[PDB]
Order: C-alpha cells, then sequence, then structure tokens
C-alpha cells in the first residue's frame, strides 16, 4: 500500500502473450511484500484480471 | 578491440534541498546511451538504493 516499488520483468515474450506474466508478477510482489520466497523449481504464467480469476494463453508446448 | 572507460558521477544539485524533504533522488545520465542502456542504468541505480539500504541505512544520498 505505501512502498514505492522498482519491478522489471525481462524482454522476450512476444507482444501478445505478454500479458501471460500477470499471474508470474503478482506472486512476485506478494513474495517481495512477505518476503518468503517462492518455492523453489516453480514455473506459472497466465493472465489476471484484476479479481483473481485467470484466463488461458497461447504457445503452451513452448 | 576493447578499451577502458572511466565511468564518472557527480551530484548536479545541492543536497540539503531540505532537511524535511522527501522528494527521490531524480537520476540524470549521459553517453548518448540507448534504452536498453536507460533500462540497465534504471535497474543499477535501484540496486545500489537498496544495496545501500540494506549496508548503511543511515546513509541517504541515493
Amino acid at each position: 500500500v505505501t512502498s514505492h516499488i522498482h519491478l522489471h520483468v525481462p524482454e522476450g515474450a512476444t507482444p501478445k502473450d505478454g500479458p501471460s506474466a500477470g499471474c508470474t508478477i503478482v506472486t512476485a510482489l506478494l513474495s517481495l511484500a512477505m518476503g518468503r520466497p517462492v518455492r523453489q523449481n516453480l514455473a506459472m504464467t497466465g493472465e489476471v484480471s484484476l479479481t483473481g480469476k485467470i484466463l488461458p494463453v497461447g504457445g503452451i508446448k513452448e | 578491440g576493447g578499451s577502458t572507460l572511466f565511468v564518472e558521477t557527480s551530484l548536479r544539485r545541492p543536497q540539503d534541498k531540505d532537511a524535511k524533504g522527501d522528494k527521490d533522488g531524480s537520476l540524470e545520465v549521459t553517453g548518448q546511451l540507448g534504452e536498453v542502456m536507460k533500462e540497465s542504468a534504471r535497474i543499477a541505480y535501484t540496486f545500489a538504493r537498496a544495496f545501500l539500504m540494506q549496508h548503511a541505512p543511515a546513509n541517504d544520498y541515493l
């Protein structure tokens, strides 16, 4: 709520699938807020909808 | 070939604008840099701020 934050998402995502980083960004922010490092060897992808609902994404195989 | 460049820094405005002043430390960059360079410089800036914080909390220079 009350902290200036800098978040960096590395370049490389194609423009269409870029929003797929929504859940990643959210979990990164929560980890920073609580300082609890995310579980190891974990990855996530998907879109967020301002409410918690998550949407499909493309390029699943890659 | 490879060369060595002396990266230089300076404090281009008075430190104590206000003892109570909360204005965030601005940044200005020279070197006719590209956009990726600007983002890299910003990232380095933020990390240096955070490291000073984690090491020298009293020093608010940055």
